[PDB]
């Protein structure tokens, strides 16, 4: 077993062993710093859904329970309002912040797209001697929304998930520490398939971009240049050079969408092994007598919900680097 | 049992077992009390190895306001304590009832899948 | 003509409920042995259904011998038909169910107790009332907008999207055989000395979730394959359709404006199409499968949440058009600064030459604060629709609890089964809300596309090309 | 466990596409409603430390609004 687990930490730590990525989302905040106050509201009606949000399900278990057994109708009444009550109010919370969200990744959209613009009218000649009017638009309409494609829900998982980690394990550190221990085995093989998985679809996204660019021009030649296309038959010429670009972009689609079924496939499996493990090991402690059923069941709940946390944040986190370094041009 | 509303109660039968000695025996039949009504007959006897015997004693009820009465047989036997022992029976006489709501919109949901098949 | 068959509809109405109610009863009851009262129910439903059949026939062919009135009574009386097999057939289908069901726990009142219920005139009633709104739609059904314009990208790809159901069905049925066959977790983990128990339930967990894993996988690759080929499809019909047109098209309509609209609106038209079809098929699916649930709950507070369904996209149904409109602003604001942008970076020595690059990025800008103006709106309209859709299911919920604890104190349904509806209705309300959310979705979707498909349905102002190839010209 | 009493089919959030979910051991009880009952867990872990935690959590999301208000 030890051997087995020197060599199994090996491959792991060969697996995991960026900064082009981070420098680049380093840019991208100081790109949304105008938008702090609309940030900073966000976070706001954030906090308050969480808040409401952990108040409704007590009163909806009143309900339940009025319903079940005997049946008052003053409590039934008092439950609904309170249920009610902290529904609309989560409710309204979280519409504000969906729409500071939207309406923060649509601002840094269009001023990624006037600071793009205003830079490529500063370079030399040399620049659009050397480039193709077709490529510099698809990139200006294209991977601009590429680099704001995911606030408003990686932004709000990633902003929930961070919120109640903490206190879920502070919790199963409070139902047992040994359990708790236990329960990192997880995170060395979250994160070396999210990194193998980003450094592929990285690439892809970059490749994709290319192939976008390259379609636009032909499409740009094709409808600047009608007049000539159209005295010389060769309209369908055009449609069959366009329709081999779209061929390649459509592969280059297929392969990432294949990968990322694929590693959603392999990180199932391991969330399906890991919690087996995770419950051997319980029930084990258990019938030793050194938990009771009530706080292995706790515990399970905590854990699987801190495993779910994290597994999340690793992805979303993951994700904004890629769409982020994907539009590197 | 479960009778219904002006249909005849079924004929009941009480068993007496493996007593001793045979006479003595006393068998009544009480609506639940006042004597159940309903032409009652005994049977004969029915000896065993051990020498102890059995009877039925047969109840036939008139025909059958009431919900939950109960037809009982009661044994006075001198080998019981005074009160004896009895044999109780439940009655039901709710053989009609007008439609539940589940069973009108299952109704409902019956003719649609059927004319839904056609 | 119309009062012929009135009264040819009277007369059955009474004859049905005067000889059908109480004669055909007795006379099954004294040819059937009592020991099959579902058998004795199936004869007499058969029997009404016949005798109602025959009936209509009749009446249709009299009403066809005269011409001279109106055709609207023909159509109501085409209903007669599917009536009738619906009062006939309604409660021997119930009773075969019920007996399938469960061998142990019978509902009975309807198959035993034939007589009892067929000839009693409450059950009449509610069979009548019960066939009435069944028949009519179903006669409605038989008799028989830019979304379908829209969805008709999906033709040639039916027998793909066929599959992927098929593997959500399959994945769906994977997932709910769990509790089915290892019940409640604490029934089988808390149990100290569990080998042979915990073990069998663990693997068989365990395996049934890696199929439904599996299954999802294979699905979501054949989704992602055929939206890729839709796609691909789409944006070349596009550029084809605008290389079809006419020499002054391509005056009107600026370089920019055309290529933003063909790589662009077809792009974001495509991975919404993706996106929300994917999220409605499979939402469907497990709505579906919640309604079953909710039926085996409590069928009457599942046809009251049925019913209120279009109450709460009564309102989606009338923003659509704005937000179609809005999003229509926003494709042409874009293609505006696309233009702007094609145009600039295409003489660049000329821009420079007069110095005028700051004018460039002024007009750019310009555009950009249009598309500006207008994000501002899809931000409070996306705040608002949210609200709306939250509001919506909360009622829906409170309404349905309200309605169940009335249920409960007259004791129509007992507490159990309405705990299990409420837990279940619950689930169904949220992928209420899911489908609420897409709605908007689609209604923008149609306005992004709206100039691809005026691009793809126009007629080019030119006459078509000719056959003639002379060998010798 | 309450929980336990119903099967969860959809998603636990709603903002997850299918596609994106994890198919859990323990369905309806993992659920964000299920495990974060402020009533349930203030009687079974404390005021204080519930209050703490989520404090902490709220904290680490100023900390977040600090480092971007640098900027």
């Amino acid at each position: 077993v030890g051997y087995g687990a020197a060599g199994l930490s090996w491959s792991l730590w060969a697996v995991l062993s960026q900064v082009n990525n981070k420098v680049l989302m380093w840019r991208l905040l100081k790109l949304s710093r105008p938008d702090l106050p609309l940030l900073v509201a966000a976070f706001f009606f954030l906090v308050l859904a969480v808040l409401g949000e952990t108040l409704i399900p007590h009163y909806s278990g009143r309900v339940i329970d009025i319903l079940g057994g005997d049946f008052d109708p003053h409590a039934f009444a008092s439950a609904i309002f309170f249920m009610c009550l902290f529904s609309f109010g989560s409710s309204l919370s979280a519409g504000c912040r969906g729409g500071c969200f939207t309406y923060t990744m649509s601002r840094i959209n269009l001023r990624i797209r006037e600071q793009l613009f205003s830079s490529l009218l500063r370079q030399d000649l040399g620049f659009f001697q050397e480039t193709k009017t077709g490529e510099l638009n698809s990139r200006l309409s294209s991977d601009t929304t590429l680099m704001s494609n995911w606030l408003p829900l990686n932004a709000n998982v990633l902003l929930r998930s961070l919120v109640k980690v903490v206190g879920l394990y502070g919790f199963m550190l409070s139902i047992s520490p040994r359990l708790t221990l236990l329960s990192l085995l997880h995170m060395p093989f979250t994160i070396a398939a999210e990194k193998v998985y980003n450094t592929r679809h990285q690439e892809v996204l970059r490749e994709i971009q290319d192939a976008v660019a390259r379609a636009g021009q032909v499409v740009r030649e094709a409808v600047g240049g009608l007049q000539t296309v159209r005295s010389f038959g060769a309209e369908e010429h055009e449609v069959c050079r366009y329709k081999e670009a779209l061929e390649q972009c459509r592969q280059l689609y297929w392969r990432r969408d294949l990968e990322r079924a694929l590693y959603l496939l392999v990180r199932r499996v391991l969330h399906l092994g890991v919690q087996m493990l995770m419950l051997s090991c319980g029930l084990q402690q258990m019938q030793d007598g050194e938990l009771t059923q009530g706080s292995l069941l706790s515990f399970m709940i905590y854990q699987e919900s801190v495993g779910s946390y994290v597994q999340t944040l690793v992805y979303i986190y993951g994700d904004m680097l890629s769409n982020v370094g994907a539009a590197e041009k | 049992a479960r009778a219904a509303p002006g249909e005849a109660p079924p004929e009941l039968l009480c068993l007496v077992s493996h007593f001793y000695p045979s006479g003595g025996l006393e068998v009544e039949w009480e609506l639940r009390s006042q004597k159940a009504e309903g032409q009652r007959w005994l049977s004969a006897l029915r000896h065993h190895s051990d020498g102890s015997v059995s009877l039925s004693g047969h109840l036939q009820p008139p025909p059958v306001e009431q919900h939950g009465a109960r037809y009982a047989c009661r044994i006075h036997h001198p080998s019981l304590p005074a009160s004896g022992r009895s044999a109780e029976v439940t009655l039901e006489v709710a053989g009609l009832s007008g439609p539940s709501l589940e069973d009108s919109v299952g109704l409902f949901l019956s003719a649609f899948l059927l004319l839904g098949l056609f | 003509g119309a009062s012929l068959a009135w009264l040819g509809t009277v007369l059955l109405l009474l004859a049905d409920w005067v000889l059908l109610r109480t004669a055909l009863p007795r006379i099954f009851s004294l040819l059937v042995p009592t020991a099959l009262p579902l058998l004795r129910v199936w004869a007499v439903g058969l029997s009404r259904w016949a005798v109602l059949w025959l009936g209509a026939c009749g009446v249709l062919r009299a009403t066809v011998g005269s011409k001279s009135e109106n055709a609207g009574a023909q159509g109501w009386l085409a209903a007669l038909k599917p009536l009738a097999a619906a009062l006939g057939l309604a409660l021997p289908g119930l009773a075969l169910f019920r007996e399938l069901i469960s061998w142990g726990a019978p509902g009975s009142a309807d198959s035993t107790r034939l007589l009892h219920w067929g000839s009693h005139p409450t059950a009449f009633v509610v069979s009548y009332a019960a066939a009435l709104p069944a028949a009519a739609l179903w006669h409605k059904l038989g008799s028989l907008n830019p979304v379908r314009r829209l969805l008709g990208c999906l033709g040639s790809e039916t027998r793909r999207l066929s599959l992927f159901l098929v593997l959500v069905v399959l994945s769906s049925l994977g997932e709910m055989a769990i509790p089915f066959f290892t019940g409640r977790l604490t029934d089988w983990i808390l149990q100290d000395g569990s080998a042979d128990t915990f073990t069998r339930n663990l693997t068989l967990m365990s395996i049934l979730t890696i199929a439904s894993a599996v299954l999802e996988f294979v699905g979501d690759g054949i989704y992602n394959n055929t939206m890729g080929h839709v796609h691909s499809h789409l944006q070349g019909e596009v550029f084809g359709a605008v290389l079809r047109q006419e020499t002054e098209f391509f005056q009107q309509n600026q370089t920019g404006n055309i290529m933003s609209r063909v790589t662009e609106d077809t792009s974001t038209l495509s991975d919404s199409l993706s996106e929300n079809l994917s999220l409605f098929l499979w939402y469907l699916v497990r709505g579906l499968c919640l309604l079953g649930i909710m039926l085996w709950g409590s069928v009457s507070l599942t046809m009251v949440t049925l019913i209120t369904l279009p109450l709460l996209f009564l309102l989606p149904k009338k923003v659509g058009k704005w937000y179609q409109l809005l999003e229509v602003q926003v494709r042409e604001s874009l293609a505006k600064s696309s233009q702007v942008a094609i145009e600039a970076l295409s003489a660049m020595p000329t821009v420079r030459s007069f110095a005028n690059e700051e004018g460039e990025a002024q007009k750019f800008r310009e555009k950009l604060q249009e598309i500006k103006t207008l994000n501002q709106k899809e931000a409070v309209a996306y705040a608002v629709n949210s609200w709306t859709t939250s509001i919506s299911c909360m009622l829906l919920k409170v309404g349905i609890l309200y309605i169940g604890g009335q249920l409960v104190t007259s004791g129509a349904v007992s507490s159990g089964n309405l705990v299990t509806f409420v837990l279940y209705q619950m689930q169904f309300t949220q992928a209420v809300e899911v489908l609420l959310s897409i709605y908007p979705r689609v209604q923008k979707a149609v306005g992004s596309s709206e100039k691809i498909f005026e691009y793809l349905d126009r007629t080019p102002r030119c006459p078509p090309s000719g056959l003639l190839t002379p060998l010798h010209l | 466990l309450t929980c336990q009493r119903v099967r969860r089919l959809l998603p636990c959030d709603l903002d997850i596409h299918p596609s994106h979910r994890l198919l859990t051991l323990m369905n309806n009880c993992v659920c964000d409603g299920a495990v974060w009952n402020a009533f349930r867990l203030i009687e079974r872990h404390g005021f204080f430390a519930v209050t703490l935690y989520l404090c902490c959590g709220i904290t680490l999301l100023v900390v977040i609004l600090a480092l971007l208000c640098s900027i």
